[PDB]
Formats: C-alpha cells, sequence, structure tokens
C-alpha cells in the first residue's frame, strides 16, 4: 500500500519510514496503533522533519508507551484539525478536538486545520481603545487595550491564575461576544474548577474551553494553544464576533517546544532552549491579533521560571504584547494583591494622546514617587526612614500609602479571604491617586489603604482604624 | 525497463534493498518476481542478480 | 511483460519464509544497549 512503518521511538518523538513518493508533508497527521492492553490507543503523530531516505520525524500527541517498531503508520493526508462553529461554545475539548464533557460531540462540525498563516500585514491595524477593568492598578498604570494583547507575567504562585479569573469575571461576564479559554500545561484541577465556575456563572454557554494540561506529552502541550487559537480565529474571521481569548500558560507552550526540540535532536540554544524559540513564539503570537473590523482581546498568563525575568521565554514573549502586567515576588510578599510591580509593568496606550492629560499626569506622578521609593530602599534597608531628609521622608510615607492603595480586594479573591471584591471607576481612580500624590491622605494610617476599592472604602476603613477622612 | 519497474514498485526495491538477509534468498526473490521471465535478457538478468 | 501480480506471488512467499532474545552490545553508567528484540 502506501503506509509507513515506525523505525525509531525516542519518547514522544517517532521516526517513520514511508515508500518513496508517499512521504507525508510537514505537519500532516499520521495514525499509529498501540495494541498493548492497558495502553491500547491510536497515536496521532504530527510530521515535524524530513530526514531523507523517505524518513519523517514526528511528534506524538499521546504517550508512545507500548509502541512497537515496524507497526504500520497511516497518513491522514492533512494536518491536525479541530471542530469550529457555534457548536464548540459550552463544551470542553482537548488539543485534538475531541469533546471531553460529551465524547463524540462536534465530529460532524466543520473542521479547521490548526496550522495557518497569520493575517496579512495589510489587514493589521493598531488598537488603542482602552479596556476598563475596574482594578485601580491596571486601569491607572497599565491600561488594557480592547482588541489588543495583554500579558500577566509572574513566578510560581504570585497570582497569575487568580488574576486571569478576575479578568474573566470583570470582562467576559457581561461580554456580548465569544470567549475561548486555552489551558496550556496547567493544573487539571484548575481546569475542572474553571469549568464548574463558568457553569455556575452562566458564562459557559458563551465559552469554548480547550485543555492540554501538565500530564500531557510535550506535543499536545505545544499544539493545544494552536487548537484553541483556531477556534478563536474561526470566530474572528467567519462570524465577525468580538472574541476573548484567555491563555494559561503560554510559557508552558514554550517549555513543551523546548522538550520537543531536545527530542528532535536540534542543537540547544542558550539556557537549553530550542533554537527556534523566538520563531515558534512569533508564529503563535502573530495569529493572536485583531484585524481591521475584527477584534480579539487576548490575555495570556506567562510563567517566569525561578522568578528570572531575563529567561529567554518571557524575554521573547514581551515583544508581542500591547499591555504587560508584571507580578512581583516582593509585592506578593508584602501582601499586596494583585501583586503587580507598577514600575516594571507597561501599556502602549498609557500616553496623554489616548488616556487624556490628567490620567497620564497622575500615572506619571505615581510612577515617579514609587521610583524614588525604590531608589531609597537601599538606605532604608540599613538605617530605616529617619536618616532621610524631610522631603524624602514625606515622599516615602506617600509612596508606602500609594503602594498599599494600588492593592485591591479582587472579585476572585473572595474564595480565599471571604471578602467580596470591589470595582473602582477609572475617574474615581484618577481622582483618588491625584489626591494621594498631593498628600491629601497623609494623615490616614497606612493600613487604611490596604485591600479596598475607592475613596468611600478608604473613609470607612480609616474610620474603623481611628482616623477620619 | 528494470529500473522503471523497480521505480514503479518502491516496496519491492525496499524489500530487495536489504543485506540483513542471505544474498541467495534475495537473488531467488528477484528471479521469481522480475528477472525470471520469458523475455528477460540473460546478460541483464545475471548483471542485475549479482 | 510484467504481470504485477507474480510480484506479490513471490514476495509474500519470501516474507512467509521468515522467544525473542537480545544481546547487550555495550554498557556503561547505568545504561545498556541491546541488539535484537524486534518486537519490544
Ligand atoms: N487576590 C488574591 N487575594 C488573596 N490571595 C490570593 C490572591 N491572588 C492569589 N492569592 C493566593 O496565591 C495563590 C496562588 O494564586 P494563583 O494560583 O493565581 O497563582 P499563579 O501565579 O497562577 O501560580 P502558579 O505558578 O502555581 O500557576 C492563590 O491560591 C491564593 O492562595
Ligand atoms: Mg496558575
Amino acid at each position: 500500500k502506501t503506509a509507513g512503518r515506525v523505525v525509531r521511538i525516542t519518547g514522544p518523538v517517532v521516526d517513520v519510514e514511508f515508500p518513496r513518493g508517499s512521504v507525508p508533508e510537514l505537519f500532516n497527521a499520521l495514525h499509529a496503533e498501540i495494541t498493548f492492553g492497558a495502553l491500547a490507543k491510536t497515536l496521532t503523530l504530527e510530521v515535524a522533519q524530513h530526514l531523507g531516505d523517505s524518513l519523517v520525524r514526528c511528534i506524538s500527541m499521546q504517550p508512545t508507551d507500548g509502541l512497537v517498531r515496524g507497526v504500520e503508520v497511516t497518513d491522514t493526508g492533512a494536518s491536525i484539525s479541530v471542530p469550529v462553529g457555534d457548536g464548540v461554545k459550552g463544551h470542553v475539548f482537548n488539543a485534538l478536538g475531541d469533546c471531553l464533557d460529551d465524547p463524540g460531540y462536534g465530529k460532524d462540525f466543520e473542521h479547521w486545520s490548526i496550522h495557518r498563516k497569520p493575517p496579512a500585514f495589510s489587514d493589521l491595524e493598531p488598537r488603542t481603545e482602552m479596556l476598563e477593568t475596574g482594578l485601580k492598578v491596571v486601569d491607572l498604570l497599565t491600561p488594557y487595550v480592547r482588541g489588543g494583547k495583554i500579558a500577566l507575567f509572574g513566578g510560581a504562585g504570585v497570582g497569575k491564575t487568580v488574576l486571569i479569573q478576575e479578568m474573566i469575571n470583570r470582562i467576559a461576564r457581561n461580554f456580548g461576544g465569544t470567549s475561548v479559554f486555552a489551558g496550556v500545561g496547567e493544573r487539571t484541577r484548575e481546569g475542572n474548577d474553571l469549568w464548574v465556575e463558568l457553569a455556575d456563572a452562566n458564562v459557559l454557554k458563551d465559552t469554548a474551553l480547550v485543555f492540554g494540561q501538565m500530564d500531557e506529552p510535550p506535543g499536545t502541550r505545544m499544539r493545544v494553544a494552536l487548537s484553541a487559537l483556531t477556534m478563536a480565529e474561526f470566530f474572528r474571521d467567519e462570524q465577525g464576533q468580538d472574541v476573548l481569548l484567555f491563555i494559561d500558560n503560554i510559557f508552558r507552550f514554550t517549555q513543551a517546544g523546548s522538550e520537543v526540540s531536545t527530542l528532535l535532536g536540534r542543537m540547544p540554544s542558550a539556557v537549553g532552549y530550542q533554537p527556534t524559540l523566538a520563531d515558534e513564539m512569533g508564529e503563535l503570537q502573530e495569529r493572536i491579533t485583531s484585524t481591521r473590523g475584527r477584534s480579539i482581546t487576548s490575555m495570556q498568563a506567562v510563567y517566569v521560571p525561578a522568578d528570572d525575568y531575563t529567561d529567554p521565554a518571557p524575554a521573547t514573549t514581551f515583544a508581542h504584547l500591547d499591555a504587560t502586567t508584571e507580578l512581583s515576588r516582593a509585592v506578593f510578599s508584602k501582601g499586596i494583591f494583585p501583586a503587580v510591580d507598577p514600575l516594571a509593568s507597561s501599556s502602549t496606550i498609557l500616553d496623554p494622546a489616548i488616556v487624556g492629560d490628567e490620567h497620564y499626569r497622575v500615572a506619571q506622578e505615581v510612577i515617579r514617587i514609587l521610583q524614588r521609593y525604590k531608589d531609597l530602599q537601599d538606605i532604608i534597608a540599613i538605617l530605616g526612614i529617619d536618616e532621610l531628609s524631610e522631603e524624602d521622608k514625606q515622599l516615602v510615607n506617600r509612596a508606602r500609602r500609594i503602594e498599599r492603595f494600588l492593592s485591591q480586594n479582587m472579585m476572585a479573591a473572595e474564595q480565599f479571604t471571604g471578602q467580596p471584591g470591589s470595582t473602582v471607576p477609572l475617574k474615581e481612580t484618577i481622582e483618588a491617586f491625584d489626591k494621594l500624590t498631593k498628600g491629601e491622605f497623609d494623615h490616614l494610617p497606612e493600613q487604611a489603604f490596604f485591600l479596598i476599592g475607592g475613596l468611600d472604602d478608604l473613609a470607612k476603613k480609616a474610620e474603623s482604624l481611628g482616623a477620619k477622612l | 525497463r528494470f529500473g522503471r519497474v523497480l521505480d514503479a514498485e518502491p516496496r519491492l526495491s525496499a524489500l530487495l534493498s536489504d543485506y540483513t538477509t542471505p544474498a541467495e534468498g534475495r537473488v531467488a526473490l528477484l528471479d521469481k518476481a522480475l528477472t525470471g521471465r520469458p523475455g528477460v535478457n540473460q546478460t541483464a538478468a545475471a548483471l542485475l542478480s549479482q | 511483460t510484467i504481470s504485477a501480480a507474480d510480484i506479490e506471488g513471490a514476495i509474500e512467499d519470501y516474507v512467509s519464509s521468515f522467544e525473542e532474545i537480545g544481546t547487550v552490545i555495550d554498557a556503561g553508567d547505568g545504561i545498556a544497549h541491546v541488539e535484537g528484540l524486534p518486537s519490544v
């Protein structure tokens, strides 16, 4: 016939020999069969390289345990495809398009290949419409962009997932469009929690969930993002419906790529990463984008290994974003939630042209005060605050109050603390931080500013402490 | 012509293209399949077999 | 001049004419390499 046979197996990577003239194209899906009892299954191999001599190196989506050399391998003749349409909403899928909450569902749907080129450059248009979230720190210092790309960077356990949940609550809840969530190499129980929460909040009927989680082979963990992005692309390009795309975690896509590259025999780059790290990341990211008249607001949680922000993965990820919230271990240690580093975070739309002159002025004054406090940390760690000048002492008190007031009781934090969250209008945020920067609340105790919403909450908490606003 | 027919049947060549098996066996396979036919030239047969 | 079916009549006969024991070919530092065991 024309089927190949397995010749080499090195974990997830498989070498397959085909008859001449039947070598499958790159990224084609191939099917092999594992027949051993407990592990019996059908393997989907994605062609990754042509090795010559009619050999192809392929990445397996399922574990290859139990696979035998010489077993027949059949070429599907196309790449991995996933179901698309309004039918995907409300259902949970895996990287290959199989429905998990209801097996067999979506087999009759239109199927789109998970590999496609990004939009033509001529169709790209910069997006600068502010997306108001109701979080003080985000709205003030890192205003999110509607139809733009937002990222949440952070080491282990600084609050990336909780912030993703917060943004799902604040944005996807009262959203007229569709939402796509892509769990990429994260906790499976987190996927179950998200499923149940979306069902409870009635947002699930408008959301499509695709999960390739930690206990998956690197091939699945590097293709699940493509699958979810394909569903989002269908919603963007075929139904003209505003799309929300939450991804957690994209660094796991990079990590799976690194593992595959190691298995594929590629010569490692710096820090052991794949040589094609930036290229793979760009190929993925340029697909996540709004086009003229077609909006995708994407929000990606990016894991920072060992709290190292100079690691190649996040370092290359930084360039693909319109807004970048950076969660810091130190801020988290102080108890400030969300543990945003206001000096390392940024937004392309935080300029006087877009957000107005007063918003920009207040943000810049807050940043200046916090930068001066950061500079003075060296003195303060040794001698405390009392060796500073009167100007610097006043600035330090103001800065401590400001950094506490950037924290907020989040909606998604209720499950942890039992305290309901708060929403602060942008105008109130600007007014409040203008008052802070001018020293109108210097008399209030610091804890009065901790985990509250607007100025009314500030007054109530200050009164409960003992100071009157 | 032998080149053309081998090209048409890549799998036959692949089976014949292994030295992991005794030479006499593959020579016999070649004789039965292609070379051992009424019109095959004797010299071409011997050349291909060797 | 070529039947294209006698080809099968001969190749199936050849293939049909064909426990598993492997042999350590090299060993070092907790790793071993085995030749044979085609069905492993
Ligand atoms: N806003 C918050 N209020 C209170 N506690 C919080 C808040 N955000 C995070 N936490 C605490 O931090 C823990 C870690 O949060 P989260 O799972 O969102 O972090 P992460 O950065 O996604 O972590 P990981 O690297 O493990 O995926 C939460 O379980 C909770 O204990
Ligand atoms: Mg997380």
